[PDB]
């Protein structure tokens, strides 16, 4: 019940080695049902980062199909999970490639997107985690086109561990515009995970004071916030659990980690994706909690 | 050359440096700063910065921000701070709303903008301890409870004055005691009031503004000031001038065409309330 004393279970948790026995009993994947036959397509794999990470075709998000996308695919889930009552919307998808920046913001646009995510730089170790969709501040080019969407880099304010950037999008043949907040962590190292959990705290409850910031605007459903990584599972799974938790213990609830987590999964495989990315979330909970 | 590194003073004297677009406006960098503020009443709100005569100009909100810090700005320094000042301080509901407007009218009474005597000064700070440090665990000497003025033997006996009104006002909450604090303030001579310098039709010069019964015209040389009945306002060449038909100059056409826009915006600001 105390927050001094939910956080001693979790510690006592991580001390006794629970954690890592009670990740690896928790399935990566749907034991069934688990199709991704419209991403498991040829036409689709030049969509996909990675071939083995893939959405459920019932979770898919779903483009407006057009004639270059006849499924009108994107390797994007759709994730909904309620505890006690409590909902949450997110859509989780892979970081986008340059045949995927039109993709990407269709979707933003056709889900009614307002925040995203980003939880990785755009390179790492001289991989790419995300190709650069949104125009950058300084140089001239400070406007991109993709499809029907013309996107501008408008501010851009740097803390520490994350940066917060504003973006106009503009639907050019309707002549709409949306302003559209792009939060994104750069403290995640390029092997392991963070050290300064203080800061990624401060990150998630950035996302927090700009889901409070934008939903005072919208009086009639709050759109999902987007959450996009490497592949959208490990990193990107870390952010929707960790905000999941801090809700329960915000309004005091049980929490049952590793059951919210086999719900997530039943999403989006994988998300989690390693061992370290798991006691991570035991870490910053226990940090959270430790705010006084 | 292409984005302007921007460095927006909170009210609080903290910094957030803004890289910003050439496209962006003074109202999107302000929606900006509520958004990290928490704050939800945006519309008594603006920015402003010290421009070449090192005059408080509030920003254009519908216009660029990047343009108006190269053109008219010693450096691309904004500030956070109320443009409309609210007859009733009842009237700001929200909560966050209030704090905002307590430290702007905190900052106007430390600052000099609306001058208190010995005794004002005094009991202001009182109900400031309470809402800044809260009710003492037990811390004066800290941080600055008091106006510009100091010889140093009275710093000590004012010190104690608000250190015993410190134990009289305990167990109040801090929301309520800022409370307390803006609606003294709110009935002070010079609450809310923004002056210019201009000069009269017989050239003498002056200080004009829009206050909320209308535009009041102060007399540098102690004349008594009037308080304008006016059908509308109006701006030529380097005056400015109202209509009921009097007019006033001013430094330059940049000057008045500025002032035009503040009182315009005032009156309908007042009209609306
Ligand atoms: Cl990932």
């Amino acid at each position: 019940a105390t927050n001094d004393e939910r956080c001693k279970i979790l510690e006592q948790r991580l001390e006794q080695g629970m954690v890592f026995t009670e990740y690896e009993r928790i399935l990566k994947k749907r034991l069934v049902d688990g199709e991704c036959s419209t991403a498991r397509l040829p036409e689709n794999a030049e969509r996909n980062r990675f071939q083995d990470v893939l959405p459920y075709d019932d979770v898919r998000v779903e483009l407006v199909p057009t004639k270059e996308n006849n499924t009108g695919y994107i390797n994007a889930s759709h994730i909904k999970v309620s505890v006690s009552g409590i909902e949450w919307d997110y859509i989780a998808t892979q970081g986008p490639l340059q045949n995927t920046c039109q993709d990407f913001w269709q979707m933003v646009w056709e889900q009614g997107i307002a925040i995203i995510a980003m939880v990785t730089a755009e390179e790492e170790g001289g991989r790419e985690k995300s190709f650069r969709y949104w125009p950058r501040l300084g140089s001239r080019h400070n406007t991109v086109t993709y499809g029907r969407f013309k996107i501008t880099t408008r501010f851009r304010t740097d803390s520490g561990c994350y940066a917060t950037t504003g973006l106009k999008m503009k639907h050019l043949l309707t002549g709409q515009e949306r302003t559209v907040w792009h939060l994104q962590y750069t403290d995640w190292p390029e092997h392991g995970c963070p050290e300064d959990l203080k800061g990624f705290l401060s990150y998630l409850e950035e996302i927090q004071s700009v889901r409070r910031h934008t939903n005072s605007t919208s009086d009639p459903p709050n759109p999902p916030l987007l959450v996009h990584s490497s592949a959208g599972v490990g990193r990107t799974g870390v952010v929707i659990l960790s905000e999941i938790m801090i809700a329960c213990l915000e309004h005091n609830e049980v929490l049952d980690i590793p059951r919210v987590l086999d719900m997530l999964r039943q999403q989006r495989m994988m998300l989690v994706q390693t061992l370290c990315q798991y006691t991570f979330v035991y870490r910053v909970l226990i940090q959270f909690l430790k705010s006084s | 050359k292409s984005c302007l590194v921007a460095r927006i003073q909170l009210l609080n004297n903290e910094f957030v440096e803004f890289t910003l677009s050439v496209e962006s406006t003074g109202q999107e960098s302000l929606e900006a700063v509520a958004q990290r503020l928490e704050l939800r009443e945006v519309t008594y709100f603006s920015l402003w910065y010290y421009n070449k005569q090192n005059q408080r100009r509030w920003v254009d909100l519908e216009k660029p921000l990047k343009k108006q810090l190269d053109k008219y700005a010693l450096e691309p320094t904004v500030y956070f701070g109320v443009v409309f000042y609210v007859p009733s301080v009842s009237q700001l509901q929200q909560e966050i709303t209030r704090y905002q407007y307590y430290l702007q009218l905190k900052k106007d009474i430390l600052e000099g903008s609306i001058p208190c005597t010995l005794e004002q000064a005094i009991q202001l700070a009182g109900l400031a301890v309470q809402a800044d440090f809260g009710d003492f665990d037990q811390f004066l000497q800290k941080f600055a409870l008091f106006p510009v003025g100091q010889d140093e033997k009275v710093l000590e006996e004012a010190t104690q004055k608000v250190a015993l009104l410190h134990q009289k006002y305990r167990g109040l909450t801090a929301p309520d005691a800022e409370m307390l604090y803006m609606q003294e303030v709110e009935r002070m001579d010079g609450y809310g009031e923004e002056s210019y310098p201009a000069k009269d039709s017989q050239g003498s010069d002056i200080s004009i503004g829009a206050c909320l019964e209308g535009i009041f015209v102060k007399h540098k040389n102690g004349r008594h000031p009037v308080v304008f009945d006016i059908a509308n306002m109006s701006h030529n060449k380097s005056f400015f001038a109202l209509e009921l038909t009097i007019q006033f100059q001013t430094e330059d056409m940049e000057t008045a065409k500025y002032i035009w826009r503040l009182c315009v915006a005032r009156h309908k600001f007042y009209r609306l309330n």
